[PDB]
């Protein structure tokens, strides 16, 4: 259900996700990639080998580009806990703020026990633009992820 | 603007002939000079205090509550000099302004001016005591000719459905706060507080105006439409779907 709409042109959430993984790229100097001198580092096997150790998703994403088109069914991975299941009630045409690379980002930092199903609790374009509806739909429903987008696309 | 002032220290007979100067000027500007005239007759209750004072001088008979017998045909001598005519391109609109004594609507000046005219506005006291301007009570206010003033060609095609939906979510909101004071605060469900979020935002964004803020009709409905988005789409049942699918989502 998480079909985040691709943009004609480049998807802007592919771009800002990919540079996040390169923030954990700790060069041997101890100082992070800062300024326009971040393009010219002789990054040998000494420095990429902790990057695949620190970042789990660059180790995860290679196991789904290879082992899903090639269709090896014996694979002992979990795809229920990588991408959650979008549970909205039917009948209501509802697009979300968050596309699939974003909901694969927030789902990584949750507890592991909850990562399989994201159910709709409140949304401003379906349940009104009221705080009395917000406080009535999200009270007493367990742990939930509030996510909002202002006028400046933040 | 022509301004016919008439003070309280001025004689009592000049107050009788004042609303017949203001209409003879109006029946000239619209039915001979082809203008759209609006007549404002401030404190028409003091007209009926002078018409009682003139008639008592002639030792005449008093009718209901001291006012003369001929007061129903003497208020209609003023009010029925209005309306559009055939042939001329002018019209006269009248807004008389009264004072109900001790807030009793059953007084003969409001009871007989509601027999000849076509609505009320009801400036309310309970909205003035909570510092709202203009304190207009929309629950007893009416205009019997609203259907021939709005719609396509006049204002916009969503006017007749925004208006009687705001009137329904202000009517329910006045019931919730009337009932929540008598039964208690913990009986409100989550849909029930929503008719109180409207009621507070209706009295601050729609009824509160400020005495020099001139809104056109296109920015009263665009104020009114962002107040109907407080509710979800399934709860607006006074509004049809063919106009909900054009104006509601933003």
């Amino acid at each position: 259900g998480w079909t985040g709409k691709e943009a004609p042109g480049p998807n802007p959430r592919v771009q800002v996700l990919a540079a996040q993984l390169l923030s954990d790229m700790k060069l041997q100097d101890g100082k992070r990639l800062l300024g326009p001198q971040w393009l010219d580092y002789d990054c040998d096997r000494a420095v990429i080998e902790d990057w695949v150790f620190r970042v789990p998703h660059v180790a995860i994403f290679l196991s789904v580009v290879i082992c899903k088109g090639f269709l090896v069914l014996c694979s002992s991975l979990d795809l229920t806990t990588l991408v959650p299941e979008r549970q909205v009630d039917q009948g209501r045409g509802f697009e979300s703020i968050l596309d699939v690379l974003s909901v694969m980002y927030i789902n990584a930092q949750l507890p592991r026990e909850q990562r399989h199903r994201w159910r709709l609790l409140f949304s401003s374009e379906l349940h009104g633009h009221s705080f009395s509806q917000l406080c009535g739909h999200i009270t007493h429903r367990g742990p939930c992820v509030a996510v909002l987008e202002d006028h400046d696309k933040h | 603007v022509c301004l016919f002032l008439n003070l309280a220290n001025d004689p009592t007979i000049e107050r009788i002939i004042t609303p017949r100067l203001a209409l003879t000027t109006a029946e000239f500007l619209a039915y001979q000079c082809e203008k759209h005239v609006l007549v404002i007759l401030t404190d028409m209750s003091s007209y009926a205090e002078a018409l009682r004072e003139v008639s008592a001088a002639r030792e005449e008979v008093p009718g209901r509550r001291g006012f003369p017998g001929y007061m129903y045909t003497d208020l209609a001598t003023i009010y029925e000099r209005a309306g559009r005519v055939e042939g001329r391109n002018g019209s006269i609109t009248q807004i008389p302004i009264l004072t109900m004594p001790n807030d009793d609507i059953t007084h003969p000046i409001p009871d007989l001016t509601g027999y000849i005219t076509e609505g009320q506005i009801y400036v309310d006291r309970q909205l003035h005591n909570r510092q709202i301007y203009p304190p207009i009570n929309v629950l007893p206010s009416l205009s019997r000719l609203m259907k021939s003033a709005i719609g396509e060609g006049m204002t916009r095609k969503d006017h007749a459905d925004v208006s009687n939906q705001l009137y329904a979510c202000y009517a329910i909101g006045k019931d919730v706060q009337a009932m929540k004071a008598v039964v208690g605060e913990e009986a409100l469900t989550s849909d029930d507080l929503l008719y109180l979020e409207f009621l507070q935002k209706f009295e601050r964004n729609f009824i509160a105006q400020g005495p020099y803020e001139n809104r056109t009709v296109y920015e009263t409905l665009d104020i009114g439409w962002q107040l109907l988005r407080i509710f979800p789409k399934e709860m607006l049942k006074r509004i049809p779907q063919s106009t909900l699918s054009e104006f509601y989502p933003r």
